[PDB]
């Protein structure tokens, strides 16, 4: 929440959004990568996962 | 219990032919799909 | 206190046009926008942030500048963009327009 | 998505006028509205406005203590009042929604501007 | 109609050089290239698009420009690049060269 | 990969000359060929050429209706025919493969230029 | 042999300042740095590479330049940064400072 | 992390002086240490230094053969002597660690500069 709600939310709701530099997009793609892998792994086992992967509870 | 905090978004009203903004809107849409897809997966109880 | 130049210009259509905007005191690169308006109607917003185009303007328009100098240049000058070009600014939160330049011919 | 102005009218010096703005398409809890005056053949000048994001009102220094702007959030309307009206304020008034919301990633702005109406300060 | 300047120059080798190319009418940033040709042989292609290097030229060469002004600068002026520098353009699909500038000394 | 020109020759005013180009390493269905004339000590000037990508030929306005270019795609040859040859066309002729193919990602160009040949319009 | 300009300037605080550094012979875009120092103390390093900030300096400072012309501009001029500004360079590996410019007022 | 200089002293013409620098926080096998001289009211000038990364010692052309710099890597110190000392070398001496390490990805630099000391060439 500290990233999307604080930074990217006020921009994309103004009808004339303009991101400053590409260095922000690449940073945001890394943060939004762990959350994608969690739902991808939950979408085939129908809820119960074994063994717990590194994306879920890292070392 | 593991808690993950995520922020919900309604809809992105802003358009543009620029390239940098195109990537952000593409990823935000992909973020929305993951939450929407996981929303219907909660309804069924786990099978174990 | 913003001053525009070269006042009135009457260049022929199809040639690039240069407009200048000077600031008496230093302003941010952001908090600056260019408005073109034909008389009697609602002004449109051309560029914001002094280097970023708006939503729904041709690729021809493009602006640059940093410090106390800001320049707006248009490469293709169609007969549908003859109007007065204002140069808005805001130091902290106060808006102060400019005298306004008029593109003729 | 489009702003609508009040009706144009004639006025006499010494009185106070009222200008209204109706919003249809948004909630005004996020929109920032202002007021610009264009003289008959001269440039514009920012007079005052209400932001909504911070729920604050700013008035121009040259117009301070002469006007008061009240915006009803629930009734999605911002009211423009002008006290001590002289004979040289015969000008077209546009509302306009101009403002940059700078964050750590980029910039945001918009523009609706309504349609604008003219007020004439005549004798009789 | 393209114009080159300053015509003939005879700067000493080992220092940066500046060449200019002006266009009477507005041309695109691309559709523009620079050719250096020692007399009698095939002219090589230095840069294309007014800002992009070719395949097989030293890093010293570099060009810029936008609108009706295009400048080519060479940082290291080795004794092996003394020739005539043409400034090709293209408005829509037609080609027109320039008068040509010479680097002497 | 290298273009080859024809041999140099002497010519008399009033006749029509022929120049040829041979490509060994490509198919000519993609490469674009042109023709440039360099005067003895003056600058070059684009005369005309055939692209192949669109399969279209353009001729310079100042040389319009005076020359005709025929390119045999199957024979892999582009022919330079110049009629109404005067006495001031004694110049070196290079073919050249110059052209930018702008797309949504970048630019594309190349340069082979062959070797070139000279034609002299003498008296006898 | 590096020459600075405009020598001594006495502009008021709160306004952008411009400093210049010219090189007799061509130097790389890198191998150049700007040092500001108050008298008697250890000089600090403002920028290195003529376009890259150091670690622990305000965003106001910013430098640019290419070839034999290097310019340092500071947007906000606090009373904290009134000192002498040097322009170091190294052609191959040998260091050589400049005459030194002073910001007064 | 901080460099420490030696103590200030007075000197007479014709003799040779020694200056020392101590590092506490690094290894001197990677740092580059130089020596600069600041006249009383004039600009600085690079005198010489030890590279460290390449294990080389550099002397200015105008100061060649007049001073010799020896750095003991194991002892972790750099010694800067000065022979043929005249009466016009009364200046503050800073060590400084300035140097760019350009690679294929970016640039690297640092600055410690110690604290410096002054040497006065008096009469008696």
């Amino acid at each position: 929440k500290n990233y999307i709600d604080k930074q990217l939310l006020p921009i994309v709701n103004k009808q004339s959004c303009s991101i400053s530099n590409i260095e922000t997009v690449i940073e945001f793609q890394q943060k939004n990568n762990r959350l994608l892998e969690i739902t991808r792994e939950f979408s085939v086992n129908a809820g119960v996962t074994t063994p717990v992967s590194t994306y879920m509870l890292t070392n | 219990v593991i808690t993950i905090e995520l922020s919900n978004i309604k809809e992105n009203k802003c358009n543009g032919t620029d390239a940098k903004v195109k990537l952000i809107k593409q990823e935000l849409d992909k973020y929305k799909n993951a939450v929407t897809e996981l929303q219907l997966l909660m309804q069924s109880t786990p099978a174990c | 206190v913003l001053t525009q130049s070269p006042g009135t210009l009457s260049l022929s259509p199809g040639e690039r046009a240069t407009l200048s905007c000077r600031a008496s005191q230093i302003v941010s690169r952001n908090h600056l926008a260019w408005y073109q308006q034909k008389p009697g109607q609602a002004p449109r917003l051309l560029i914001f942030g002094a280097s970023s185009r708006a939503t729904g303007i041709p690729v021809r328009f493009s602006g640059s500048g940093s410090g106390t100098d800001f320049t707006l240049t248009i490469n293709g000058l169609a007969p549908e963009d003859f109007a007065v070009y204002y140069c808005l600014s805001s130091d902290s939160s106060i808006f102060t327009f400019g005298p306004g330049t008029k593109v003729d011919f | 998505v489009q702003l609508v102005q009040s009706g144009a009218e004639v006025k006499k010096p010494g009185a106070t006028v009222k200008v209204s703005c109706k919003i249809s398409g948004h909630t005004l809890i996020k929109l920032s509205i202002h007021w610009v005056r264009q003289a008959p053949g001269k440039g514009l000048e920012w007079m005052g406005g209400y932001e909504g994001e911070v729920d604050e009102i700013f008035y121009a220094q040259k117009f301070q203590h002469r006007l008061t702007v009240i915006a009803d959030t629930a009734t999605d309307t911002v009211y423009m009042e002008l006290g001590r009206l002289t004979s040289d304020d015969t000008a077209v008034y546009f509302c306009g929604t101009l403002g940059v919301t700078v964050t750590e990633a980029g910039l945001g702005i918009d523009d609706y501007w309504g349609q604008g109406t003219l007020v004439t300060v005549s004798s009789a």
